[PDB]
């Protein structure tokens, strides 16, 4: 095989020294305006002595702490690192493994606007209801009712209809759905059904607004406690008929499933309501809610921070275990972080992000620093 | 001769026009090339997008609360004015 | 008009929200915390959006006269700050799993030979000091938190020939042979307090050697986004931005009008009538007569002349555009940003 | 044909052997000895890297085969390197949280037609007509604010366009094209065989596992006479068959 | 919410229409092909758009699970075959003209020395292996086609002085300075099936 | 009346990144010839375990930017938007009202 | 139009401004002319600098780095043997 | 080789996204028209 | 290359910036190929009527 790798330039000569002499000062005098170099083959033979050892051996070591200090403001450890016979270690290539539990807390906010009804216009309520004494107290209702029904009876709004051509009536735990509607813009009059938030779920901007599931089909209505085995869930019938109906002839044109559920608003605030008072109300119908500031919290770049260093207290050691004199001498006076930030700099480019060392430098968006205003192509109207 | 032209070809060789310095009024002359030639792909406008009145309902008609005894009879414990719409929220598309 | 909302929109999300505190109002009727740091307050403060509106200097490019003294890198357009929240998740509850590099120069690209060796090393809990937030809040109170698990050490060897590593150890065993680093930055950091409202800040270095000293780099950070690394713990450590000291996130530098350096308190260096006005460093000139002032904004003629001369050896031979690899991150032509408009 | 590989996140481990008695590298040389770990889900250890579940065996592994980084520390390698196929410039390490279901008390499972968010907003499971009332969203569940819901995380990466490389190199470095343990093989007495075993994430349609086995694949051009071409190929090892 | 509206049109367009088939529906009311390779079949489903809403993994930065999986260059926001495909021009109808380059490894880079030489070539006709589309769809069931009215041979050459030319002829017609190549890739290639 | 109708899915069609597919390669029946004129000896010999495309897709990034495109070889490599594939959901800049 | 005024000012982030220790300010060696001659006026200087900024309605800090050799060399001597020699010049160490 | 020919890229060809006719009509609204309807045969 | 320009004519165009033209046509390297030049500002286009 030997003589066949030269022979097809595997291993042996470069083209310089196996071409001919003549044809190489050719090509060397001819080079810059017709090029032969791409014809002929160029071997390139890694060395097969004297680099790495044919010896059973670990390539990367992990050292577990055999002493650590767990205090209120730091955490200490304590390894032995070991270079054993006929090995070298180049500390570039050491590093701390960190596993932990991390809360952000509750000001973190990875995102802009809200991840609920975030196109809903921010002052319009969710279908809900309020008291008012002004005196009897009288339950007061606004919103709309998407389900239209085939009927509405005392057992509520019938959706459809067996086989044995009996009634289907609404499941008041999930039906009717709110995300439910008729399906096109476009004789008689017709009958409507929709949930509601009772007055004791005060009310919140329908932007914003998240209240947990409490059953697999979707319904809101918070579980009764002391119930048993049997469910039972906070969520009453509402009927309706127009205002201007004959009394001796009134029936059901609305009816509404009301609930009160565990109404939150984790990620909107409210920007305007129009006094002191938090109630379901009238004028509380109108509230306007606004998404909270975005505020990501992560580790920092290069991890800056985490370990300590030029601080005369904590400072690191790396002692030769016969001694014990601290080759690590710092100063409070020295800026080892921003010393490696410059050092990064001038190695590469900072632009370019690395997970492994949360390398990812701060930066800013030149558009918001300096604002170049060119106005806008609006000419236009839409 | 032409020096101003001169000018601008030997910065060109020089380094990146593309750089601008102040100091010169160093900013050269481009345009958009997405003006030069339309590359008009269209649009991504497979979802409606809607307007919604403040109030995400629109127009509504007055109710009463009314209880089966099936007859029916008004409900005094409920607000005899109520506004709620039937339907969907009132809309326009852009 | 969608473009116009686009734009207003951008202009408050970004800009107006992020003006200073004292832009801001507290509606009657809404209850802040009293204390200014946390989120809910600087959530809660409202801002007039006609601050920053769609005609704001219109047809200038001009960064606000308030905003050039705020941190902008305390922004939620931070890539790299946002970029690093996103590794850990979208959840406040993480846990984590990372490798931490070691930065100190005497010993990061140290090559150890055989032996066992004690190697210890401190981390810090505080999360001010190792979490950082866009909006600066103090995360002690406004509730983070971590707890460490496991640290643990890990190195690689590349697997050398045991002939040539016994011949490369005895080697480096050598005097002669004594490895040397010196740190990147390289220089004694010094701190000195700018009370509010003063604009002079004189120093004294008291009388000492100066042989081999290779001059003076310097900038401005505000005390509040500065924490003490005098000891374990800054109990007034209260803000979780970008921290310039540590990090290189400097913005302040348009602050500085002229330096002045006297050795002796009797000779001027360089003096030797070197620049236009020779018996100091101005950065810029508000009052400009002879012209001295240069490209277009407020920065002298002599400093454009220094920091060229300083960053690239550019100035004796006329001023242009330094080649893109020698104009790095921190560079001054790359970071330089003169700009006007007319009121 | 085109280089437009995506499915390379999907693969766990790959384990050599020849003659099936000798594990390469084997000689202890990986935290797993006797495969290639490409990631891990369970990872007791924390064996994982680069905040992913890629190993930091694999990870050594391929920034040794593309740029010679590894054994002096990791970094990122010169643009002019890192080409439009390699590794680094397509490594995409990724995580999320998400509710835990197990563990989050609250936790419903609420299929698609049920949850609401834009309810009166959107259309009901299409891109058609708004339908609905306003009405407080049931769906995503909070992972942020005051009452964030108990979590899980998840993380895995992407690393479209490469192709994952084992180098027949002692330490895995390029040191020459014609390999150390390449010349080495030149001293066998013997004929080898070789099992490779591949595990993969499952997928609910036929694949295919593409293996490059890299070798020289060499032709020399002879034109001795005018109109005369004349060619010799040799591809080894692996030599051909058509 | 004019933003929150540019949001979930991109999500909508860009990713949740590309999730897998098992994501999608056929209302009652809507017949489509049987044949699933097929435009109308795949330009026929229906995907709610509330699998890619705007609330996704939201603060986060991560690909969909099922997306992984799906070929992500068969995209309409794939640039280079846009720009492949409005090089031919904006209609199905086109008159074409391109010169196509020679990859074989033995040849592509040889230096071809005075001589006639029989040069032969094949090309293909079928619109799956010649066209490619972003969506991927079966283009022979699609109803595309193609026809060659010629293929002719360019050759450029050097003018190169006619002595120079002859040393170097010379000089390349001995053993010694024989030219010799060897593949890019080179490898041997072998496909093993993994059954699903 | 109701009706509602949406755009049909764009599809682009062209010839592949460097024309791939176009001529035959690494294809038994269909191998190419290269032959001196009298004896019609074949100086290709190719190979069903070669891969002639890919190879040189590999090539051409080896040797320069593929970002660029070049329109006589259809020289535009298949690519996609970054964040298609791996959506960031920042949400929205949505604070004021419209 | 109305009548106005202009206003001209710059930003200059990321940067600390610098002024080298030598004398023309260009970098002809990592040990400068300057750093070098005061080898020579051999004696101590004490040094006085007055900056002027901007007032700034919040507590700030002058951060200034002086620019010197800090220096470690490490000698390993026998096996499981490290140390190290440390200087830092001018500005020579503190605790 | 220089290659000329005759390609139909068939009636799957769609190089762009939305339509060319009518893009800014709301998706569900009809043209101006008429239909008739018998429950005598009318137009409406 | 897709348009009405000639081979000839391309051939003296890449010739007379790059040197290219005898050994195979190909893109210039990127600090060749500068604001002024041919490669850089080339633009083929095509349509349907
Ligand atoms: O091959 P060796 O010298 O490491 O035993
Ligand atoms: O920090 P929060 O929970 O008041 O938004
Ligand atoms: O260079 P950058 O970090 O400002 O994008
Ligand atoms: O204009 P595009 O790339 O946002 O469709
Ligand atoms: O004289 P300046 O300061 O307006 O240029
Ligand atoms: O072309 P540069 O000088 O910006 O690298
Ligand atoms: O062990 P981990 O890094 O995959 O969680
Ligand atoms: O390892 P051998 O059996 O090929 O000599
Ligand atoms: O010269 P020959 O040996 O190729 O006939
Ligand atoms: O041997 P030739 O050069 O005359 O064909
Ligand atoms: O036996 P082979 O691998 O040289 O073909
Ligand atoms: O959002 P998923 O599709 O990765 O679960
Ligand atoms: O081609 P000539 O210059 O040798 O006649
Ligand atoms: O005709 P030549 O090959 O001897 O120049
Ligand atoms: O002198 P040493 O190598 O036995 O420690
Ligand atoms: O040749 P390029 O890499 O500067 O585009």
């Amino acid at each position: 095989m030997l003589p066949q790798w030269a022979y097809m330039h595997i291993a042996g000569q470069d083209a310089s020294e196996y071409l001919s002499p003549g044809l190489v000062q050719f090509a060397r005098a001819t080079d810059t305006y017709f090029s032969l170099g791409n014809k002929f083959r160029n071997p390139t033979v890694a060395p097969t002595h004297d680099v790495t050892t044919d010896r059973s051996q670990r390539l990367t070591l992990r050292f577990v702490p055999v002493d650590r200090e767990d205090n209120t403001y730091s955490y200490k450890v304590r390894y032995t690192l070991a270079v054993g016979d006929n090995r070298v270690l180049d500390m570039a290539s050491t590093y701390f493994d960190i596993r932990g539990v991390l809360d952000r807390g509750p000001s973190f906010k990875p995102y802009s606007g809200t991840a609920y009804n975030s196109l809903a216009p921010k002052g319009a309520p969710n279908t809900c209801q309020w008291t008012y004494k002004a005196a009897t107290e009288k339950t007061y209702t606004y919103g709309n009712a998407p389900v239209q029904g085939i009927n509405i009876t005392k057992d509520g709004i019938q959706l459809g209809t067996d086989t044995d051509d009996q009634p289907i009536y609404a499941d008041k735990t999930y039906q009717p759905e709110p995300q439910v509607g008729d399906a096109e813009w476009h004789g008689t009059d017709e009958k409507y059904g929709g949930r509601a938030l009772k007055p004791d779920t005060k009310m919140k901007p329908c932007y914003g607004s998240f209240a947990k599931p409490t059953n697999k089909e979707g319904g809101q209505a918070n579980v009764k406690t002391g119930t048993g085995t049997t469910k039972e869930y906070d969520i009453d019938m509402a009927f309706f008929d127009n205002r201007s109906a004959a009394a001796a002839g009134l029936a059901p044109e609305i009816v509404l499933y009301t609930e009160n559920v565990d109404l939150e608003t984790p990620d909107t605030h409210i920007v305007y309501k129009a006094g002191t008072d938090d109630s379901s109300s009238s004028i509380n119908l109108g509230q306007q809610a606004m998404p909270n500031r975005p505020n990501y919290i992560g580790f920092r770049d290069n991890f800056i921070g985490l370990m300590y260093y030029n601080s005369t207290g904590n400072m690191g050691v790396l002692a030769g275990q016969a001694s014990q004199l601290n080759a690590v001498v710092d100063l409070q006076d020295r800026n080892t972080e921003l010393s490696y930030q410059l050092l990064l700099d001038s190695l590469g480019d900072r632009t370019r992000y690395f997970s492994m060392w949360n390398q990812a430098v701060d930066s800013y968006d030149p558009d918001v620093r300096i604002i170049e205003n060119h106005g806008v192509e609006d000419e236009l109207p839409n | 001769r032409n020096t101003e032209l001169s000018y601008q070809l030997l910065l060109d060789s020089l380094g990146d026009r593309t750089r601008y310095f102040s100091m010169w009024n160093q900013a050269v002359d481009s345009y958009d090339p997405d003006v030069r030639i339309i590359e008009n792909h269209g649009v991504e406008d497979e979802l409606p997008n809607y307007c919604f009145p403040l109030d995400a309902v629109g127009r509504t008609d007055t109710y009463q609360g009314i209880k089966a005894n099936t007859t029916w009879t008004k409900d005094d414990s409920v607000n005899d004015a109520n506004e709620i719409g039937k339907g969907n929220p009132f809309a326009m598309e852009i | 008009n969608i473009q116009a909302n686009l734009w207003r929109n951008f202009l408050y999300a970004n800009v107006a929200l992020y003006l200073p505190d004292s832009y801001k109002y507290t509606p009657a009727n809404v209850t802040l915390p009293t204390n200014t740091n946390t989120y809910d307050y600087m959530n809660g403060r409202v801002v007039a959006p006609s601050l920053v509106d769609s005609y704001i200097n219109i047809g200038a490019r001009w960064s606000l006269d308030p905003m050039d003294n705020v941190n902008p890198f305390n922004h939620h357009r931070n890539a790299g700050l946002r970029y690093r929240s996103m590794l850990l998740g979208n959840g406040r509850y993480v846990p984590f799993h990372i490798q931490v590099p070691q930065k100190f120069f005497a010993i990061k690209s140290l090559l150890l030979l055989p032996g066992s060796y004690t190697y210890e090393w401190n981390f810090r809990k505080d999360v001010n000091m190792i979490l950082q937030s866009s909006l600066g809040n103090d995360l002690r109170t406004d509730g983070a938190s971590i707890s460490f698990t496991s640290i643990n050490l890990y190195a690689t060897f590349f697997p050398m020939a045991h002939n040539t590593a016994s011949t490369l150890e005895a080697m480096l065993r050598n005097d002669t042979n004594d490895q040397s680093f010196n740190d990147y930055l390289s220089a004694a950091n010094m701190l000195y307090p700018i009370p509010a409202n003063a604009t002079n800040v004189p120093i004294s270095i008291p009388s000492r050697n100066w042989a081999a000293f290779r001059g003076w780099s310097f900038t401005r950070l505000k005390t509040k986004e500065t924490p003490s690394l005098g000891s374990g713990f800054d109990p007034y450590f209260v803000y979780s931005g970008s921290i310039p000291y540590l990090d290189g996130t400097f913005y302040l530098n348009h602050t500085f009008k002229k330096v002045s350096i006297t050795f002796d308190s009797s000779v001027s260096w360089p003096g030797n009538d070197r620049l236009l006005t020779p018996n100091e460093f101005e950065i810029k000139r508000t009052v400009d007569g002879e012209g001295y002032n240069v490209a277009q904004c407020n920065m002298t003629k002599d400093w454009f002349l220094v920091q060229m001369l300083a960053h690239y050896n550019i100035g004796y031979q006329g001023f242009y555009v330094p080649e893109g690899y020698k104009d790095r991150m921190y560079s001054f032509f790359r970071n330089f940003q003169p700009m006007s408009r007319q009121v | 044909l085109d280089g437009t590989f995506y499915l390379n996140h999907t693969f766990k481990k790959v384990s050599i052997t020849f003659d099936s008695s000798v594990s390469w590298p084997g000689n202890d040389r990986l935290l797993t000895p006797n495969e290639f770990e490409i990631k891990r889900t369970v990872d007791g250890e924390g064996y994982n890297v680069a905040q992913c579940n890629m190993t930091k065996d694999w990870f050594l592994v391929q920034m040794l085969a593309h740029y010679n980084i590894g054994y002096q520390g990791f970094y990122v390698p010169e643009g002019y390197k890192d080409r439009m196929y390699s590794f680094f410039r397509n490594f995409q390490p990724m995580s999320r949280q998400v509710v835990d279901e197990v563990n989050y008390k609250d936790y419903q499972a609420v299929t698609l037609a049920y949850q609401h968010n834009n309810s009166g907003f959107v259309g009901y499971l299409a891109p058609t007509m708004r339908q609905g009332q306003p009405y407080p969203a049931n769906y995503p569940y909070p992972l942020i604010g005051k009452s964030a819901v108990t979590s899980v995380t998840q993380k895995k990466f992407l690393c479209d366009r490469v192709m994952w490389r084992i180098p027949f190199s002692s330490n895995f470095m390029s040191m020459g094209a014609l390999t150390d343990l390449g010349q080495n093989m030149l001293y066998a007495n013997s004929a080898h065989a070789l099992d490779m075993n591949f595990e993969v994430d499952p997928m609910d349609e036929s694949t295919l596992l593409y293996v490059v086995f890299e070798v020289f694949d060499v032709v020399r051009v002879h034109q001795p006479h005018r109109g005369v071409i004349e060619a010799v190929y040799l591809r080894t090892p692996f030599s051909a068959g058509n």
